């Protein structure tokens, strides 16, 4: 006859995990690495997004 | 949100290469606009194409941006050649939506292009 012994199933391999990075750089480098900053009155920021 | 775009190679001056706007799906527009723009300076246009036919483009960028629409994929295609140190900026893809009548394009997805010999 034919019997049924047990149950077969395929593991994943690796896990893989991902977000959207698609973006551009970002304005960092014109702050931090800024030749000159502005006065403690005079006061600059700077929009991220 | 809605729609996206990435992606861009960074080049030696004089060479060719294409940019393009990765579709997010079949859209309701009139005009594609390519526009760039660099820190420093005012942000720039480059080039407009119109549903209907109308190309635009600005005075400093003659002879060296063909664009190109495609409607099945529906991305817009610019190929720039010989290029020079002031392209040197991020490149954006504006849009035409029409609210209420057109407007709120969607240039917030931006592609980082540096020409440069080294
Ligand atoms: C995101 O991708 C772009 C190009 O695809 C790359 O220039 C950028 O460095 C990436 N961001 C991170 C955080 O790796
Ligand atoms: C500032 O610029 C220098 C040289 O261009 C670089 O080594 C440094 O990492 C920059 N600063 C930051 C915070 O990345």
């Amino acid at each position: 006859g034919i019997y049924q012994t047990s149950n077969f199933r395929v593991q994943p391999t690796e896990s893989i995990v991902r977000f959207p990075n698609i973006t551009n750089l970002c304005p960092f480098g014109e702050v931090f690495n800024a030749t000159r900053f502005a006065s403690v009155y005079a006061w600059n920021r700077k929009r991220i997004s | 949100v809605q729609l996206q775009e990435s992606g861009g190679g960074l080049v030696q001056p004089g060479g060719s290469l294409r940019l393009s706007c990765v579709a997010s799906g079949s859209v309701t527009f009139n005009s594609m606009g390519w526009y760039r723009q660099a820190p420093g300076k005012q942000r720039e246009l480059v080039a407009q194409i119109t549903a209907g036919g109308d190309t635009h483009y600005a005075d400093s960028v003659k002879g060296r941006f063909t664009i190109s629409e495609h409607r099945g994929k529906n991305a817009v295609y610019l190929e720039m050649h010989s290029l020079k140190p002031e392209d040197t900026a991020v490149y954006y893809c504006h849009l035409q939506v029409p609210f209420l009548g057109g407007g709120y394009d969607y240039w917030g997805q931006g592609t980082q292009v540096t020409v440069s010999s080294g």
